[PDB]
């Protein structure tokens, strides 16, 4: 297990500022704007090439939740969205899907005993 | 509103804690972010000096 | 709070490390912190002198 | 009850309390005799619902 | 009742007050505590004499 | 065969006479048996079970200053919740033998009202009186229930007493209200309760729990009173009472009262009671 | 009342025995306060009570005055309702949650509180902050919580929940983490994790009281006891594994 | 053990037996009560 | 009641009021502490001169 | 007798949720009830309390 | 002598009668614990507790040598816990406003 095996060994700092003739611009993280469009694609764009959940959809949550989740996970870093979008797979605490279940059977069977 | 602003009680009406959404935000007071190799100083240094005291003292 | 107080009046120098000291000047308590968390050593007192 | 031991204080809150004297209250059938829980409950700080 | 310690004082702490027991004990009476020679089955082994 | 001898020892200034023969015995077939127990004196005035008797003045200026033995074992027994003590069962015991001293008396009643079909009317003074005076002598110990029962169906009634019955009754069972209100009349006006209600409340109580019972008036003769052979006390008529493979080793390691603790000779590892040795995190 | 009053209207009968009467009467005396009194005792005899049913019959007692005992021993039995009243009320007849108060820093705003799993290797001490900026967050020993649990996500969302089941969102709440047990290399794992998850849990309770009823529920606020086992040399890899046997 | 057999399962003591209950199984997603509430009660109304 | 409250009016007469509380709870300063055997065995919370 | 006494429990609890119109800020149910007991627990809501599902 | 020291002050009590209250008394096959007492381990634990010895702060409670149990290191003399908090406090506690690590980071 390692992420890291084809890193470079440098460990050592960097400002393009001094050590280059180039004019800097900084790049940050995704905010909220960009990270949406992005993980937005990554998932549905996903999932309709067939890469995705497909039959198994109702599996994982919904995309709000997931966007908020992997949000707090990545912290809207591109490298690390992309990761997490992955890593989605194995999240074991979330309860969404379960509790939107027990509801719409809950309403259904409260539609069988107004039939009957 | 701030999450301290919010009246969660069904039944009461508070008043709102007088730090609510006043104290401000900079990572320089808070949440606490650190370089480690200040850290390590910092650590051994306060091992270090625990026998250097003035006791008598004007 | 409201106690009538003798504390000795604190004088600001920048030139001086640690803290000048000077005469005695009556002052009232304005808030005293008994908690040891609420007042770190050296404990401190809250006042108001009188005379400005 | 008033809390003795630890134990106790955790089982122990004025806006709990509130449910208790709530149920005391409804238990009356007529305002004077409500009167009086009402004036202790306000004494002792209580959470008022 | 039973013994949970024992300490080594003084007996004039507690010893029998003066208008209880004979006059001066010192002058009138010779006594030296001394052991029973025989074997004794119960009681106390030293006995004033 | 290369016996033991073991050379007696004899009474000494810290060693007395009892001391020796009840700790020390010079037999050694009679070593590792096991432990022997004892009492002094108030483990030996519960256990001996002496009624006292009564005597001069300070006896009964104790029978005078004596007050409610009922409510002050439930002093006693409550006061365990004092921060200072702890709640005893034996308190508890206590508690419970003096609420039901009286108990099989009322067992006896609900015999008389409900274990006999056609008991005369038992408003009328006669057999009132018959059933005042058996009852206190089932109380006092003068009579065995079963004596004082079948006294009781034996009591001489009314010359002709069936052909008077069968103008009454078809198959001879009388109605039983009359017998449970004098039932509860004779517990009252002899004085067998310190509270009034005690009477009346057993007696009914214990009729309305043997109600659900199958076949539930009718009796085994041998079971029904004292005799030799007993029921359990779960099961007596109208009474009142109607890891894991390591467990064996384990014994002392829970939450545990003792009488004796435990000593170092005698056990290897255990810590003692109060020990918590998965200690969860409270505020 | 109205019972009573047509009982007594009515007054004696032409029934034999009386009948109805003493029909009226003993069903009368079941409705008495003597009777339930006695009710209450018989219920006790039989131990249908649990401590608290005693404490509560204790402060009941300690309530009379010697005058008051003298008072009521007169009917011989109702010193027996005062002390017994309330397991009498409940033979004869529910605090949810803890909803306290806040605790913070009036100044800092700050709220602390305390996680810990294995008594030892784990614990940890949140202090949570409520940032007004919505920019907030996770810190642990001052590094940022992302590289300190190793991006492993099924760790992170540990920490997540609470704010999820306090229905708040994270990004408004600061907090950073401290460890006061056993410090190691990397504490990413997840018991540690678990451990993290309860501290700032009880952290934002500290912040905001009503939040502790959810939280409770979804059994956050929970303190599990579970150790390794003890060091030992009478085990071959030292815990649990007992020496090889031979029979002889 | 040694030369004897195994017990069987449930003579052991509980394997999560200092787990506490409302831990086993969590009751997580109490976020979605309320949610859930509301909207029983609007689709009622409907 | 130091201030008379709105809701004076409205308590109760004292009627039937034969449980009255305020004497039922009141103890003579007598019965609130026992002297035990471990008070006369009290040591002194001051150094004694000579015991 | 057993489906005497199911039909009666599963009725009245339709009549719990079914009663649910006005109940929304109706008087039907306690304020504290609406504090304490509206959450998923192993009386109300319960995922499920049992392993191998 | 230098055991002079060693006799009995008093006379120690006979023991002149049977078995207590509920003793072990041991027939055929009986596990049998002269250490638990009969009839109050016999009772319910819901009724008198998970508690072994008073509940009161552990300072008073001594670990004993050679006996496994508890003991007061005032013998047999309680305070309870009221007495050990400044009057009337929260929780009883040093101060009313924290915890112990509310306290601490306070004050840090």
């Amino acid at each position: 297990t390692d992420r890291f095996a084809n890193s470079l060994d440098e460990y050592a700092p960097y400002d393009p500022e001094k050590d280059s003739h180039f004019h800097p611009i900084q790049i940050g993280n995704f905010d909220e704007y960009e990270y949406r469009s992005f993980l937005r694609f990554l998932i549905n764009s996903g999932e309709l090439a067939g890469l995705g959940w497909g039959p198994l959809w109702h599996a994982s949550s919904d995309f709000e939740r997931k966007l908020y989740k992997i949000g707090f996970l990545s912290g809207r870093n591109p490298q690390g969205v992309v990761d997490h979008y992955h890593q989605e797979l194995v999240w074991r605490y979330d309860y969404q899907r379960t509790r939107q279940k027990q509801y719409l059977l809950k309403r259904r069977m409260e539609g069988m005993s107004r039939g009957a | 509103l701030s999450p301290l602003e919010v009246q969660r009680d069904v039944g009461r009406l508070e008043p709102i804690p007088s730090y609510a959404g006043k104290i401000n935000a900079d990572r320089s007071v808070f949440p606490f972010q650190w370089k480690t190799e200040d850290w390590y100083e910092y650590e051994v240094a306060k091992v270090r000096n625990r026998r250097f005291v003035f006791e008598n003292t004007e | 709070e409201g106690l009538p107080v003798r504390a000795r009046r604190p004088i600001f120098s920048s030139s001086a490390e640690q803290r000048i000291a000077g005469g005695p000047q009556r002052a009232v308590i304005i808030q005293y912190h008994h908690q040891p968390f609420f007042n770190p050593e050296p404990r401190l007192v809250k006042v108001a002198f009188q005379c400005d | 009850l008033e809390p003795c031991t630890p134990r106790e204080w955790l089982q122990f809150s004025h806006r709990n309390l509130a449910y208790a004297y709530n149920g005391a209250l409804r238990a009356c059938h007529s305002l004077p005799s409500m009167l009086l829980l009402y004036k202790e409950m306000k004494q002792r700080g209580v959470k008022v619902d | 009742q039973g013994a949970v310690a024992t300490a080594e004082i003084p007996a004039f702490f507690n010893e029998r007050p003066a208008w209880e027991r004979p006059p001066l004990e010192e002058t009138l009476y010779v006594t030296t505590n001394k052991e029973r020679y025989d074997d004794v089955r119960g009681g106390d082994i030293y006995y004033d004499d | 065969a290369k016996r033991r001898v073991i050379v007696p020892i004899h009474p000494t200034p810290n060693f007395p006479a009892h001391f020796i023969k009840s700790a020390f015995t010079t037999d050694p077939l009679k070593e590792k048996q096991k432990a022997r127990f004892s009492s002094g004196g108030e483990a030996m005035r519960e256990v001996q079970d002496i009624p006292k008797n009564l005597e001069g003045e300070r006896s009964r200026r104790d029978l005078a200053s004596r007050g409610d033995t009922e409510f002050q074992a439930l002093v006693e027994f409550i006061e365990g919740a004092s921060y200072d003590q702890l709640i005893s069962g034996r308190r508890f015991k206590k508690v419970y033998d003096v609420l039901s001293e009286n108990d099989d008396m009322f067992i006896w009643l609900c015999h008389t009202a409900m274990s006999v079909l056609n008991p005369g009317d038992m408003r009328s003074r006669l057999i009132y009186n018959h059933l005042r005076i058996l009852a206190e002598s089932v109380a006092s110990g003068e009579m065995t229930q079963r004596t004082a029962f079948r006294f009781f169906e034996s009591a001489v009634r009314s010359p002709a007493y069936r052909e008077i019955a069968k103008r009454q009754l078809e198959g001879g069972a009388a109605t039983r209200l009359a017998g449970i209100s004098a039932a509860a009349d004779v517990m009252r006006r002899m004085g067998l309760t310190r509270r009034p209600m005690s009477s009346y409340f057993e007696l009914y109580q214990r009729i309305v729990e043997r109600s659900e019972a199958m076949t539930p008036w009718g009796f085994p003769p041998l079971f029904q009173f004292e005799e030799r052979l007993s029921l359990e006390p779960r099961l007596k008529f109208f009474s009142r009472a109607s890891g894991h493979v390591m467990t064996p080793h384990t014994t002392l390691h829970g939450r545990r009262i003792f009488w004796i603790p435990p000593t170092w000779n005698r056990a290897g590892r255990f810590l003692g009671p109060h020990v918590t040795l998965y200690p969860g995190m409270t505020p | 009342l109205s019972r009573t009053i047509t009982a007594e209207a009515v007054g004696l009968d032409n029934a034999p025995g009386h009948y109805t009467n003493f029909l009226e009467w003993m069903g009368r005396l079941t409705e008495t306060r003597a009777f339930k009194t006695e009710h209450a005792l018989f219920e006790f005899s039989r131990r249908k009570f649990n401590r608290d049913d005693v404490r509560v019959m204790f402060e009941n007692y300690r309530l009379m005055s010697k005058a008051t005992l003298l008072a009521d021993s007169a009917d011989s039995y109702s010193h027996f309702y005062t002390v017994l009243k309330d397991f009498a009320r409940k033979v004869a007849g529910q605090i949810g949650v803890r909803i306290d108060e806040a605790e913070v820093d009036p100044e800092t705003g700050i709220a602390v509180g305390r996680g810990c799993a294995d008594g030892e290797k784990y614990h940890f001490t949140a202090l949570l902050r409520e940032n007004r900026d919505h920019n907030g967050i996770i810190t642990v020993m001052g590094k940022p919580l992302s590289l300190v649990l190793d991006n492993k996500a099924w760790l992170m969302e540990m920490v997540l929940m609470p704010f999820d089941e306090a229905n708040l969102d994270y990004r408004d709440f600061d907090a950073h983490i401290v460890s006061e047990g056993h410090a190691m290399p990397s504490i990413a794992n997840e018991i540690a994790a678990f451990a993290l998850r309860m501290a700032v849990a009880n952290a934002l309770v500290k912040l905001i009281p009503l939040t502790r009823i959810p939280l409770k529920k979804s059994g956050l606020l929970s303190v599990d006891r579970r150790r390794e086992r003890g060091q030992f040399p009478g085990y071959l890899d030292g815990k649990k594994v007992k020496r090889r046997f031979a029979k002889r | 053990r040694r030369g004897k057999p195994r017990p069987r399962a449930g003579m052991f003591p509980d394997k999560y037996r200092r787990v506490p209950m409302l831990l086993k199984p969590q009751q997580g997603g109490q976020q979605y009560f309320n949610h859930f509430l509301i909207r029983s009660t609007n689709d009622r109304l409907t | 009641s130091n201030t008379e409250h709105f809701l004076d009016k409205y308590e109760p007469k004292r009627n039937a009021d034969t449980v009255a509380d305020k004497y039922r709870t009141t103890k003579q300063i007598t019965e609130i502490d026992k002297w035990t055997r471990y008070d006369s065995a009290r040591a002194d919370n001051y150094r004694p001169l000579s015991i | 007798t057993d489906r005497i006494r199911r039909y009666f429990r599963e009725l009245e609890a339709v009549h719990t949720s079914g009663s649910a119109s006005a109940r929304g800020s109706g008087g039907g149910t306690t304020a504290e009830h609406k504090q304490q007991d509206q959450f998923y627990s192993p009386e109300n809501q319960p995922i499920s309390l049992h392993r191998n599902n | 002598y230098y055991w002079s020291r060693y006799r009995m002050p008093t006379q120690m009590p006979k023991f002149d009668g049977p078995a207590p209250v509920a003793a072990p008394q041991s027939m055929n096959s009986t596990k049998t614990n002269e250490f638990i007492d009969p009839i109050d381990d016999k009772f319910p634990m819901s009724i008198r507790g998970p508690l072994v010895r008073p509940d009161v702060p552990e300072d008073q409670y001594v670990d004993s040598w050679y006996i496994c149990t508890s003991m007061t290191h005032h013998m047999g003399d309680y305070r309870p816990w009221s007495a050990s908090a400044p009057p009337n406090a929260f929780r009883f506690r040093p101060f009313n406003e924290f915890d112990a690590k509310g306290r601490e980071y306070v004050q840090y």
